[PDB]
């Protein structure tokens, strides 16, 4: 909430995502590890 | 000749939180479970069990 | 963000037909919808109807589709008012007026009836 | 192979059959292999060709089993054989622009 | 569809006294009823946003609220610029089904 | 630490289930929370000649 802008000129459509650094690098090391097996 | 066809439907919001589902077989069928690890997806199992 | 450019004034022997436009400029067309309000003499806003430009479609007043269709020229940023069968009954000032919706092109639509842009008002009657 | 003709500026339509009209999944590559377009479901991807800013389709004939590239704007440099690949057909065309 | 009334036919005030203009909805519109100024020769240009908000451009004189069956609009410090004729506007409808009032005419006394 | 993607709430969205459009409601007032479970990714490969 406290997002209510409804325009620019003439956010109630803003959000966003939180994802942790260090398990996605992580997980793609593991992923990139197996991509090179091919 | 293309055209496109609209439909005008009430708008009401739900509640939306997808549910685990089973599928389970029905009478006179069975699944096979292929239980290999690292299967990848086509080819044998060699470790291979039967559920609903 | 726009004005809108009404067409003149028309009369037609009842059963004719008669299409009004309005012209938007300031902005894309495409990005907003438009309506037009009928102000016969000593009535109020009588609605007629709506059109979304992202859209393709549009919606009447229940009394009136039978006579009544729109279309958004988006080409020429133009809405057409088109009335078929015109009835003495329907003599009056007509015009339309434009609603401000956010982003439609990137399907951030609000579907806002509050009108903000307006037109002039042309009298359509009957002989 | 099949051969379209058109010249610098136009807009030509190239296309893919599938007799069934099931709206399956298709590609669209140049003689690179290189994925110009396809269908993801009912969505359309656009692959990372010299065409991803001008190749289109009308998906609304997708259910015909009609599955065009369009390609908008062409150039001499566009002229080259695309390959439709519907399961297993593989039709050819080039196209001299 | 839903009819929306005014309470007045009109409404005689005095410059400078506050007008009190008010519009019923048969059907309990929720939030849905916006207010529009129209003056002789002019489109009935939009005062209010929804039930409350000010659109932009209108004087801090005009606002309102409301809820359900019934809505007002009051302008504080009315000016002779004023005297028009407003109107209630309602927007709950899908498939849209749009309605007005009839307008209330605000008369100068004299 | 935290790799913050940026996301926007749409009206008028394709339809995966088949050709075509729809137009959604606008969105509900606010604290809307997702928390949810990355299981896997769908990628594509691009190769080719060059
Ligand atoms: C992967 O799996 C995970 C789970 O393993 C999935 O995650 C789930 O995603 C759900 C998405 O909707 C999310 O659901 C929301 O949870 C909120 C919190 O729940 C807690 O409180 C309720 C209270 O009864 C308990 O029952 C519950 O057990 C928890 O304790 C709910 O509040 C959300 O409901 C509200 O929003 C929905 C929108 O569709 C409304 O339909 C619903 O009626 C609720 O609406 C209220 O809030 C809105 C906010 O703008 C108001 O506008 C509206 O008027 C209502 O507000 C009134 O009531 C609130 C109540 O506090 C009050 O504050 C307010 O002032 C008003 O009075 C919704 O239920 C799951 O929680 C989430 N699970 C987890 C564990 O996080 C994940 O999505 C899956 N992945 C994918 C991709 O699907
Ligand atoms: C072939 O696949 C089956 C299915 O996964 C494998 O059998 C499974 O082996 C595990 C570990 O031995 C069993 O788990 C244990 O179950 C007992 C049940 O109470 C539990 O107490 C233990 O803590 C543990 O969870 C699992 O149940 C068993 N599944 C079945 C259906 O028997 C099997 O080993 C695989 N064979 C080969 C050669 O890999
Ligand atoms: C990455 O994102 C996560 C998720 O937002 C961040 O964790 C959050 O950190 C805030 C810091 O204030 C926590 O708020 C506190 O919560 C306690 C709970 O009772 C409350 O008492 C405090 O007054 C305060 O509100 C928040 O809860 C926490 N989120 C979770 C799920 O624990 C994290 O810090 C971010 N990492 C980085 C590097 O920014
Ligand atoms: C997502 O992670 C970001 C990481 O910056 C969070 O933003 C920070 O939140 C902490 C909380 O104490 C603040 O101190 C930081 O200043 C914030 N950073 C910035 C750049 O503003 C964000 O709130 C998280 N969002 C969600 C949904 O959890
Ligand atoms: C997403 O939210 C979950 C909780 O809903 C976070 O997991 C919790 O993080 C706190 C941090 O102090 C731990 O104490 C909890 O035990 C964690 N819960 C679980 C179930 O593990 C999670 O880290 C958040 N993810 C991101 C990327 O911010
Ligand atoms: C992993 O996938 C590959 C193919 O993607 C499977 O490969 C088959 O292996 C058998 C073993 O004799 C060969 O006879 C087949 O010809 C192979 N298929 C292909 C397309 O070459 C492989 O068996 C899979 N691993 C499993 C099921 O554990
Ligand atoms: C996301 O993954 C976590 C970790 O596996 C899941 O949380 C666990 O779920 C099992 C199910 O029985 C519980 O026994 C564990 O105690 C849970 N762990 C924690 C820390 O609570 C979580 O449910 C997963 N979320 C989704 C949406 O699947």
């Amino acid at each position: 909430n406290n997002n209510t802008r409804k325009s620019i000129h003439i956010n109630i459509r803003q959000a966003h995502c939180n994802i942790s650094k260090a398990r996605w690098n992580e997980t793609l090391g593991q992923i990139v590890a197996k991509l090179e097996e091919q | 000749n293309c055209n496109t066809s609209v439909i005008t439907q009430a708008c009401p919001k739900v509640s939306f939180e997808p549910i685990p589902i089973h599928y389970c077989a029905p009478a006179g069928f069975a699944i096979l479970k292929c239980n290999s690890k690292t299967f990848n997806g086509s080819g044998p199992c060699t470790n291979v069990s039967t559920v609903q | 963000q726009v004005q809108l450019l009404e067409s003149g004034a028309e009369v037609k022997k009842p059963g004719s037909s008669v299409k009004v436009s309005c012209k938007a400029s300031g902005d894309t067309f495409i990005r907003y919808s438009f309506t037009w309000v009928r102000q016969a003499p000593g009535q109020g806003l009588e609605w007629m109807g709506r059109i979304i430009t992202i859209l393709d479609v549009a919606h009447y007043a229940p009394h009136l589709q039978g006579r009544v269709t729109i279309t958004a020229d988006k080409s020429t940023s133009t809405v057409y008012l088109e009335l078929r069968n015109l009835r003495s009954d329907d003599t009056a000032v007509y015009f339309c007026a434009g609603v401000y919706e956010g982003e439609a092109d990137e399907g951030e639509y609000d579907n806002n009836g509050f009108l903000k842009h307006w037109g002039q008002g042309t009298l359509v009657t009957v002989t | 192979k099949k051969v379209v003709l058109g010249k610098k500026g136009d807009t030509v339509e190239l296309t893919c059959t599938a007799s069934q009209k099931k709206s399956i999944q298709f590609h669209w590559k140049n003689s690179n292999q290189i994925k110009i377009l396809g269908n993801q479901g009912s969505f359309l991807t656009k692959g990372p060709s010299k065409l991803n800013d001008r190749a289109d389709s009308r998906r609304s004939l997708w259910d015909q089993g009609n599955f065009p590239l369009i390609i908008k704007n062409l150039k001499i440099e566009d002229s080259d054989t695309y390959i439709c690949e519907v399961e297993d057909q593989k039709e050819e065309v080039q196209l001299l622009v | 569809e839903l009819e929306l009334t005014q309470s007045p036919a009109t409404l005689s005030v005095s410059p400078g006294e506050r007008a009190t203009l008010s519009c019923r909805a048969s059907e309990s519109v929720s939030s849905d009823l916006a207010w529009y100024q129209q003056k002789p020769g002019q489109a009935p240009r939009l005062l209010i946003y929804g039930a409350s908000t000010r659109a932009t451009g209108v004087p801090a004189r005009f606002s309102g609220s409301g809820s359900g069956a019934e809505f007002t609009l009051t302008i504080s410090s009315l000016q002779s610029e004023d005297f028009a004729v407003y109107y209630c506007q309602q927007y709950n409808n899908w498939p849209p089904r749009y309605t007005f009032g009839q307008g209330t005419r605000l008369e100068i006394k004299r | 630490q935290n790799i913050t993607l940026q996301c926007r709430i749409k009206q008028i969205i394709n339809m995966w289930q088949g050709v075509g459009k729809a137009m959604y409601a606008p969105p509900i007032r606010g604290q809307i929370r997702c928390s949810s479970n990355i299981t896997g990714l769908l990628l594509t490969r691009d190769g080719g000649r060059d």
